[PDB]
Parts: C-alpha cells; structure tokens; sequence
C-alpha cells in the first residue's frame, strides 16, 4: 500500500 | 533539462526469413514522457504497433516498448522512429538481424 | 534473501489539454504489481500480476480512494511549484516520487526511500537517517522548511517502518512463488564478417529472467578489458530479458575465444564459442 502524500 | 531517447530495434526471437515473430522498439532515456514512436517496413508507417504502458526508471528517465508482429523476409526493411522535444529531428533507427 | 515493495508515480501537468494525467506504480521485487492511471472514465487500481487477483475488493476500493486523494494533492503541487519557480501557467512540468522500503530476510527495514523530482531533476529526498531532508535547489528548501515544521521526516519513518513492511510481507505471501522465478540465458555464438582479415563474434543470451546479467569475452582464459561491445540489457516482451557482447578477432583465430554467461538462474555460468557448422 503507497504512502499518502503530502503537499510541497 | 531534457533527456535524449535512446533505441533499440530488435526482434523477440532469432530471425528466420518467412517465420512470424516480433519485432520490439525499445526506447529509453526519455523526458519529459510525451513521445510519438512508431514503426516502418519499407519506408511506410506499420498501422498495427502495440505499446507498453509508460514506466519511468531510478533515474527519472522514462522508458516504454513498442512491438509489432512481422514475418521476416530477406529483403524487406524495418525501422522504428521517435519523435520527441530533446530532439530537432525525428530519430530513425533500422533492424539489423545481426543485432 | 531480501526484498522491496516500492512505488514510482508521476503526475504530468497539460494546461489546456486537460487535468493533469497521474499514476501510480507499484513494485515488488522490481516487478510491476498493481497500477492506477488516471485517464480514465473510472480510474480504479489494478492488479498487474496475477497473484495480486487474490486481495478482495475492498483493497481495491481502499488503494483506489486514495489514489485519487494523492492525484488531487499533486494537482495542487504542480500549481505550487509554478509558484515557487516563477514559470508561466502555460508549459507542462513534472512530479515524479519513488516512495518504499527495502526490507532485509529478517523483515527489518534496511533502506527507506521517500525521493521526490521536478521536470525529471532531483527536487528533494530523504536521507538515509530517515530524520533529515537533501534539498536541491532554492524551491525545495522551501518545502524541507514546511516538511522539516510538519514533522514529515517521522512520519514516513512510521510508515516505512511500519506499514509498508507489513504489506510487504503480505504481497510476498500471495506471490512468493512467482516472486522467485528464474530463467536461464539461453546461449550461442554467431560469425560476422569484417573489412580485411577480421571477424567479428557475437555472444548472445536470451530468454533469462531476472534481467540481471554478465557476458564475458576471453582470450586463451583471460579476460578482454577493451573494445568489447555490447549492449543494453533488453525486454523481449514476454517477460524475458536479452543482451549481446562481441569482440572483433583475426580470420582463423577464432576458436582462440571464449563466451562466458554469468546468470543467477544458472547451475553455474556457461562457456561457449563458436561453432562452424
């Protein structure tokens, strides 16, 4: 399961 | 920056003239990922060319293969041309069964 | 042995043309598992490997929505990063992220990767502490500021140390036994005329899986350090790999010469010369 990104 | 396409034209297995087979263009190196490939025989556009689903390497460059099936014969000629923005010119590069 | 799940995404701006077009990439073991791409009517992740057709739907739908939830946050980036770097609304630019974990035969996580790209430039990334950011340019200081306030860093150790080991663990439990597929090289040598009074010797392997490989030319036993060519290791698009490596000898000296074809599916390594039919 991929990681939940967060915003630059 | 942008980075050059490189390409190889090659067939899936060793060539034996009236034998089907498939013949691969493989194209790295890229970005950014737009790119138009496509395939020749004899100096004409080959309509039925597949693609694989673009993927990107460790090093952001992407890289994707296209194919086609093709029965080789002694004399017939086979190409594979990409276009794309790190490039002037389309970029054509011929199948050598030796290679 | 050890083994890796990581994600390669990328999310590709086209002002005029449409919403910005992202995917998701997943690999185990360098071997694509499941995908999501968003051009699509109904954009849902997919298994890519057959033994991912076990996991029930409400993997899918849970891996779905939260792809969707990062395709919106990297829409939002890409306007950010207009931002940061003062370009015009109006090219297209990229983000491109490799996000996973390596994990050892124990289970333990030996190596984490959080790295990030711009227009296919290192942007920023984790460093191999877990704890601290490598910024590449003035824009991504930016960011390792906001990052470094957030606590980013310990959140991705979390999760590196956490959940995508478990997953890992899970995905090489429903794939294992395809996971450690071998394919031998199949090997041979094929003659080549050059100007004058030389020949040129041609190595092929073929058919091998995984694509990692050595061809070696050898003189009497000994190895040849200059003029080898070759080249790159190649898909032959059923799943096997392919390469070359030729050397240029004299007319008549070529029983002299010897392949040598290193592969991990391989007994032991092969040798091989050419044949004159």
């Amino acid at each position: 399961s991929i990681i939940g990104f967060e915003k630059l | 920056i942008q980075k050059t396409p490189q390409i190889q034209v090659y067939s899936r297995h060793p060539p034996e003239n009236g034998k089907p087979n498939i013949l691969n263009c493989y194209v790295t190196q890229f970005h950014p990922p737009h790119i138009e490939i496509q395939m020749l025989k004899n100096g004409k556009k080959i309509p039925k060319v597949e693609m694989s689903d673009m993927s990107f390497s460790k090093d952001w460059s992407f890289y994707i293969l296209a194919h086609t099936e093709f029965t080789p014969t002694e004399t017939d000629t086979y190409a594979c041309r990409v276009k794309h923005d790190s490039m002037a010119e389309p970029k054509t590069v011929y199948w050598d069964r030796d290679m | 042995g050890p083994h890796s799940l990581r994600y390669f995404v990328t999310a590709v701006s086209r002002p005029g043309l449409g919403e910005p077009r992202y995917m998701e990439v997943g690999y185990v073991d360098d071997t694509e598992f499941v995908r999501f791409d968003s051009d699509a009517e109904n954009p849902r992740y997919e298994p890519r490997a057959r033994w991912m057709e076990q996991e029930g739907p409400e993997y899918w739908e849970r891996e779905t929505q939260k792809a969707k939830g990062n395709e919106q946050s990297f829409r939002v980036d890409l306007r950010t990063l207009l931002g940061y770097y003062n370009q015009s609304k109006g090219g297209s630019h990229t983000i491109q992220v490799i996000s996973g974990c390596e994990v050892g035969s124990d289970g333990r996580l030996l190596r984490g990767y959080q790295q990030y790209a711009y227009d296919g430039c290192d942007y920023i990334a984790l460093n191999e502490d877990l704890k601290t950011w490598t910024a590449a340019d003035m824009a991504a200081l930016i960011t390792k500021h906001k990052w470094e306030q957030a606590g980013e860093a310990e959140r991705l150790r979390a999760y590196l140390e956490g959940t995508c080991v478990e997953w890992l663990r899970r995905y090489l439990k429903n794939g294992n036994a395809t996971l450690l597929r071998t394919d031998s090289p199949k090997a041979h040598v094929t003659h080549h005329s050059r100007p004058e009074d030389k020949v040129t010797l041609r190595c092929w392997a073929l058919g091998f899986y995984p694509a990692d490989i050595t061809l070696t030319w050898q003189l009497n036993g000994e190895e040849l350090i200059q003029d080898m060519e070759l080249v790159e290791t190649r898909p032959a698009g059923d799943g096997t790999f392919q390469k070359w490596a030729s050397v240029v000898v004299p007319l008549g000296k070529e029983q002299y010469y010897t392949c040598h074809v290193y592969h991990q599916g391989l007994p032991e390594p092969l040798t091989l010369r050419w044949e004159p039919p």
